[PDB]
């Protein structure tokens, strides 16, 4: 429950984070306009990445660590390969088919990536033609995060209509339209089961679903919680929830009881992204105060 | 503990030095947010100063500027707002011209669209700069039709002084923050001095907290 | 405004046909699920230093 | 793809000082780091020198200190390495190595031509047999065998092990025991327990033919093999 | 006489100092505490909180130990790295002053090349140069010994008071002049200055001439009596050994002056807390954390035992 190492982060601000398939190095991006991919053990960065557009609010790491993601509100998608020739890191191409903010991308496959963005629509993308296969509409807010499942069939995206739509990759088809929310979606995580997923949004209350009961299973909330939920994780084994929070705090809530199990107070700053690896030994937690870091 | 680790460390040593040099390098420039809307003389203003947002590079003397234009983003602003909480100064036009048009009058709006960014928490102490457009026209074509409430002569500089005034009325939770105002002629040579002067006097103002004086 | 409806209620009516569970079947799944890996679980059952490498 | 190509591999007086340099082109030589590798004319790679990235770092070999000397230049984006004292064991088949490091980095995995330059403790690693007789299509396997186990107290061993093709430049084949480097086949891996190491080479054909190293990474000054000759 | 006015100042002194020690060391602390988000003025007040008290506290160490009559049970080695101490406390506090008003010159007029030289690595450079030049002043002074009274002396040779007098010129006159021009550059740079309002110039004129004035009062009729020494000796009006009563009037003169240079000394980290404004609001939450972890308000406390009481 204790701090085991300070990455103290790269230079101004960091966003979003993504852990790798390997479980030792994360993807860190900032407003700075740097992305730099961070190795847990040694405390040391491997990659430094600029980036042509600043603005930028989201980052995915791939399954098989060829290729990372980063994209902003420029509404160019930008995926770049890690292990080249060269040794650098370029852009493979440009994604440039919607009207606003790519405000979440995720990578399904290497060929097939998922992009949320502003124009209140998801789109899959092949990464040879640069053109959307399956555009799943609906949404009537700005799709702000998606969370995708272990299988990479089904996933959910939530935007600003205070409900979850589910989505089908390979025809394009809306499978389920969950509502409870309040208020806007900052966050959305998917459980590893690939059963069930609970969010956080603005209005301190964290809530459990299920994709095929579509009902609030129970709603994790305090009296003393005003502050909004910006980040939603999951432990490998259940029985945990960690999430962030505008109190300046990340705390953890019983996946199954949402008891004041774990209070976390490192963090300084509003805690921007929460992390979790993909064996669990580690909780990542990014925030603006330009400071990463991993706990246990 | 091998060749493999010293490695390493040269390696990470070395884009820590190749980041520190770029980030002083980069906060010499000065940010501006430009928040035009819709016929308000954008084209007006980025030729003075000669499908996501638009950004510019202008140098004026010895000192850089880049400037933002949040340009048809056709999304919920309070979302990516707080991007820009870090910027010196936002600039905002608009159209003096506009009191004969109802889509709600735009200047109107154009109020509620000024008091909402000027009231909110992010933006409590960020000096605000404001530029007309279309005032000859304003001038030439008239008051009933927007503000009956006046009940002035039709006068420029008296319905100028009116309309700037109530404009600068909007100052809400604007203690600390500043409403620089100016008469924008629209062919006026560099109107970039009032925003020079004004992110001037800001960064002295600003020198006097960093020394902790004021 | 009245076109957006359209394709709106279609895409309601297309979920009629959703897939149902029962919720405390549904929570059954999260129980079942955390046996399963409790054993490589190292937040409520941490690993000791000589299986642990985070130190 | 990549560039690496050295310039004024010649004769030098025994004794006298030379400047070799390989130009290069066409990578991030500002993020690589740099390596020199011996060849003797007949038998025997060991490793020369070492720069790294931002020129901090300088390791040399016992007979290498201070009668050599490396440089760079970024700009023009090529590497120079200086000798004086040149003997007989001086001279060597010089290759220009580049090696980048970091988690999974594959280094020593580009070679260039060579410098043919004629005049006129520390790890022990020795392969059992230098020839290996074989046939094309069965299963064989060469084993080196080192004096000091590789296994780092963080748990991950340092192997790396080379294939060398009759005339030309050299390949890396497996990293870290576990690890195929790319561009060759499936059919190579290497095995072996943390102090005992063999390959395992399966349905060879006329392409595998060459000699076989294999090198210690666990300590700074580092010794590669002595060599294996798969002859048909 | 003298033994009794003595030994009531050194009681005094002693009195000083207790009140006057833990707001120093907090003032270190609080410049830690504000290092990490910190400015130029953050470390130059940190190296005045590491170049204060350590004198000023230890002056009335050897007070306590022997009431000073001139009695030295020690070896006077320790009396002379005392004096190498107090000497160059006073020239490097005197001096840092001198060149936080001229950093506070050169971000004023020059604000465009300020922000580039405001590293904090550039803060860390001139204070060494600073206090390596005192010492170059000081090594004569280690060399300049006759085995004679050092705590006070007078002569018509006058060689030590002229080696004073050139380090009263040295130190002080520039100073306070180089200290005229800035603030009087900044009265002018103000006030040709129309965004700022009125009272904020006001008040940073009050501040800025506080601190001058007193730097003034205190350091200055020191000085003076410093610098009467050059006349008075050279004319041997000003000594006369026999005539007591002119040594008697400067060493009480001396004293006090002593006493309010020491007093100055103790209001200069107090100095540090009080004339800005965001003093005041860093103070209040001090307070507030100072009353949050001493608990003390035990409002909570209180509504648990008129619960059980009943
Ligand atoms: C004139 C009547 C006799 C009583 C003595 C009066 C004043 C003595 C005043 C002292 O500052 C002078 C002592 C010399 C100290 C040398 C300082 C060295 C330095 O810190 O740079």
């Amino acid at each position: 429950m204790r701090t085991r190492r300070t990455l103290r982060g790269h230079l101004a601000k960091i966003y979003a984070m993504h852990w790798g398939t390997d479980s030792r190095l994360l993807v860190s991006a900032s407003q700075d306009g740097k992305l730099i991919i961070w190795d847990s053990y040694t405390t040391n960065k491997v990659h430094a990445i600029p980036l042509r557009s600043s603005w930028v609010m989201t980052c995915a790491y791939a399954p098989s660590g060829n290729y990372v993601a980063c994209g902003g509100l420029d509404n160019i998608c930008s995926i770049y390969n890690l292990k080249t020739r060269e040794g650098n890191v370029r852009v493979s191409r440009e994604l440039a088919g919607h009207t606003g903010y790519l405000s979440c991308c995720r990578f399904l496959d290497d060929n097939q990536i998922v992009t949320s963005s502003g124009d209140t629509t998801c789109a899959l993308w092949d990464i040879e033609t640069g053109q959307q296969t399956t555009t799943f509409t609906g949404h009537t807010g700005d799709v702000m995060s998606l969370s995708l499942a272990p299988d990479t069939r089904l996933f959910v995206s939530g935007a600003c209509d205070a409900s979850a739509k589910l989505w089908d990759v390979r025809e394009g088809m809306c499978r389920q339209t969950f509502t409870g929310h309040e208020s806007d979606i900052n966050a959305i995580c998917f459980f590893p089961n690939g059963n069930a997923f609970a969010t956080g949004s603005d209005d301190a209350t964290c809530r459990l679903f299920d994709l095929r009961a579509d009902q609030e299973l129970m709603t994790y909330s305090h009296d003393n919680i005003i502050c909004g939920i910006t980040s939603v994780s999951f432990s490998k084994s259940g029985r945990l929830l960690l999430a962030g929070y505008d109190d300046f705090n990340c705390n953890v809530w019983d996946a199954l009881k949402a008891d004041r199990a774990g209070v976390l107070a490192g963090h300084d700053n509003r805690v921007s992204c929460l992390g979790v690896t993909d064996d669990g030994m580690a909780v990542a937690t990014g925030s603006w105060d330009s400071f990463l870091k991993i706990w246990n | 503990l091998s060749a493999e680790d010293k490695a390493a460390v040269e390696r990470s040593k070395m884009i820590d030095r190749n980041l520190r040099e770029d980030g002083e390098k980069a906060a010499r420039e000065v940010k501006l947010l430009l928040l035009g809307a819709g016929e308000s003389g954008k084209s007006t203003i980025v030729k003075q100063m000669k499908t996501g947002i638009v950004e510019t590079h202008f140098t004026f003397k010895d000192l850089h500027f880049k400037m933002f234009d949040v340009g048809a983003q056709r999304s919920e602003r309070k979302k990516w707002i707080h991007c820009f909480e870090g910027v010196t100064a936002i600039i905002f036009c608009v159209a003096l011209s506009d009191y004969d048009l109802v889509l709600m009058n735009r200047m109107h709006e154009s109020m509620k669209l000024f008091d909402s960014i000027c009231n909110n928490k992010w933006f409590t102490d960020t000096s605000i700069i404001l530029f007309l457009n279309k005032k000859d026209l304003f001038e030439e074509k008239i008051l009933t039709i927007c503000y009956p409430e006046y009940a002035g002569s039709n006068t420029y500089e008296e319905a100028a002084a009116y309309i700037q005034c109530q404009f600068e009325d909007l100052n809400k939770r604007k203690d600390t923050k500043e409403i620089y105002t100016h008469f924008t002629c629209s062919t006026d040579t560099k109107n970039v001095q009032f925003v020079f002067d004004a992110v001037t006097d800001v960064i002295i103002k600003n020198n006097l907290k960093d020394c902790g004086l004021f | 405004s009245i076109a957006q409806a359209r394709k709106l209620v279609e895409q309601l009516k297309m979920e009629a046909n959703i897939d149902r569970i029962k919720v405390s079947k549904a929570a059954a799944d999260l129980m079942a699920y955390c046996e399963a890996h409790a054993k490589e679980d190292p937040l409520l059952t941490p690993v000791p230093a000589s299986e642990n490498p985070f130190r | 793809d990549v560039q690496l190509v050295e310039s004024g591999g010649g004769l030098v007086q025994p004794g006298g000082s030379r400047k070799l340099s390989c130009s290069a082109s066409g990578f991030a030589f500002s993020s690589f780091g740099m390596h020199w590798v011996r060849q003797a004319p007949e038998k025997g790679l060991e490793w020369v020198a070492y720069i790294s990235s931002g020129s901090g770092t300088i390791y040399y070999a016992d007979t290498v200190k201070g009668r050599f000397t490396i440089s760079r230049d970024d700009p023009k984006n090529t590497l120079f390495l200086q000798m004086t004292s040149l003997r007989s064991e001086d001279t060597a088949m010089y290759y220009c190595v580049r090696s980048i490091y970091y988690y999974g980095s594959s280094p020593f995995d580009f070679w260039g031509q060579g410098t043919t330059l004629t005049v006129s403790s520390d790890i022990v690693m020795t392969q059992a047999t230098s020839s290996v007789p074989v046939t094309p299509g069965e299963s064989v396997s060469i084993s080196c065998r080192s004096s000091k186990s590789l296994l780092h107290s963080n748990g991950n061993t340092y192997l790396y092990w080379f294939l060398q093709r009759p005339g030309q430049s050299p390949q890396l084949l497996i990293y870290r025991m576990s690890n195929l480097a790319s561009g060759v086949p499936d059919r190579f891996s290497g095995s072996g327990s943390g102090t005992a190491f063999t390959l395992t080479i399966s349905r060879l054909e006329a392409e595998d033919v060459g000699v076989y190293y294999c090198m210690q990474h666990l300590e700074y000054p580092l010794t590669f093999g002595a060599g294996t000759k798969l002859e048909l | 006489s003298f033994e009794e006015s003595r030994i009531v100042l050194v009681v005094v002194y002693s009195a000083v100092c207790t009140l006057g020690v833990p707001a120093n060391c907090l003032t270190a602390w609080l410049a830690l505490l504000q290092v990490l988000q910190g400015n130029v003025l953050a470390v130059y007040l940190l190296c005045l909180a590491l170049c204060e008290l350590l004198y000023t506290g230890t002056l009335p160490l050897w007070v306590i130990y022997i009431r000073n009559q001139h009695r030295w049970t020690l070896g006077l080695l320790a009396c002379k790295v005392t004096a190498y101490i107090f000497f160059c406390n006073i020239y490097v506090s005197i001096l840092f002053l001198c060149c936080i008003s001229c950093d506070r010159f050169v971000a004023v007029v020059y604000a465009l090349e300020s922000r580039g030289r405001r590293r904090r690595r550039t803060a860390i450079l001139i204070s060494a140069c600073i206090f390596i030049l005192v010492g170059i002043v000081h090594y004569p002074v280690f060399q300049t010994e006759d085995k004679e009274t050092c705590f006070d002396m007078l002569q018509m040779d006058s060689r030590i008071a002229g080696y004073y007098y050139a380090r009263f010129t040295v130190g002080f006159a520039i100073p306070l002049s180089i200290i005229a021009f800035t603030n009087h550059r900044i009265f002018r740079s103000i006030k040709q200055s129309m965004g700022l309002s009125a009272a904020q110039k006001a008040k940073v004129k009050h501040s800025a001439i506080a601190v001058v004035v007193i730097f003034l009062v205190c350091f200055a009729p020191y000085h003076l009596v410093l610098l009467v020494k050059a006349a008075a000796f050279s004319y041997y009006r000003g000594d006369r050994n026999a005539m007591c009563g002119l040594e008697e009037r400067l060493y009480t003169a001396s004293v006090v002056f002593l006493c309010l240079s020491t007093v100055n000394g103790v209001a200069d980290p107090i100095i540090y807390v009080l004339a800005t404004d965001h003093s005041r609001q860093e103070v209040s939450r001090i307070h507030k954390g100072w009353k949050e972890w001493s608990m003390k308000t035990d409002v909570t406390r209180l509504t648990h035992s008129r619960d059980t009481e009943e």
